[PDB]
């Protein structure tokens, strides 16, 4: 019924803005990844390298 | 990683090595104790919030 | 003794100049990004005029 | 491309600066002393001889 376009649109909006928040994190922080939830393999190797 | 122990642990050992070359230096001993005590907090911090 | 002390005390101008440059660019770019970030919720308001 | 946090090229440059500095220091010391052998580091067995 009525809501459909708005539910689709809010879904799209939330995907895009969450991605933007993450991207800004990626530019502001100055590093590809913050958490092991993202690329745990890289996190472990970064610890080992440290 | 700043929210993680690994920074302290490796600093702990880096301090430890330096004692291995200046065994008769009291200051290096005190610095080792300082690293140890700083490291006590972190571990108990993570356990505490677990 | 002078040489030995120097290797403990002194700073290498190259290292710190490079670090300074890195920090400068980081600061500028970050501030611009922050400006845009603050504008974001104002865009959400742009939905809500 | 736009590397982050690490200007690898500058790091690479610093090492060549080190090498040139070491060679220059050696040359100046030898030139001042008038000796090819300022310490056992230069030519050990020759120094003994």
């Amino acid at each position: 019924s009525t809501q459909m376009m708005y539910e689709q649109n809010m879904s799209g909006i939330t995907n895009s803005q969450a991605e933007w928040m993450k991207l800004g994190e990626q530019m502001s922080t100055g590093k590809r990844v913050t958490n092991p939830s993202d690329d745990p393999i890289a996190a472990s190797q970064a610890v080992v390298l440290s | 990683k700043s929210s993680s122990l690994s920074g302290s642990l490796q600093s702990f050992f880096t301090s430890l090595q330096t004692l291995v070359s200046n065994a008769e230096d009291p200051a290096a001993r005190q610095a080792l104790i300082g690293k140890a005590e700083g490291l006590v907090n972190q571990f108990k911090t993570t356990d505490q919030y677990l | 003794l002078t040489s030995a002390r120097s290797r403990i005390e002194d700073s290498d101008y190259a290292t710190e100049v490079s670090n300074m440059s890195r920090a400068q660019i980081l600061q500028q770019a970050g501030t611009s990004v922050l400006a845009q970030a603050n504008q974001v919720p104002q865009n959400v308001l742009s939905l809500l005029r | 491309a736009q590397v982050i946090n690490t200007n690898s090229l500058s790091l690479l440059t610093q090492n060549n600066l080190n090498k040139s500095q070491s060679a220059l220091g050696t040359a100046i010391e030898r030139l001042s002393s008038g000796l090819r052998i300022n310490s056992a580091k230069d030519d050990a067995a020759g120094q003994a001889i």
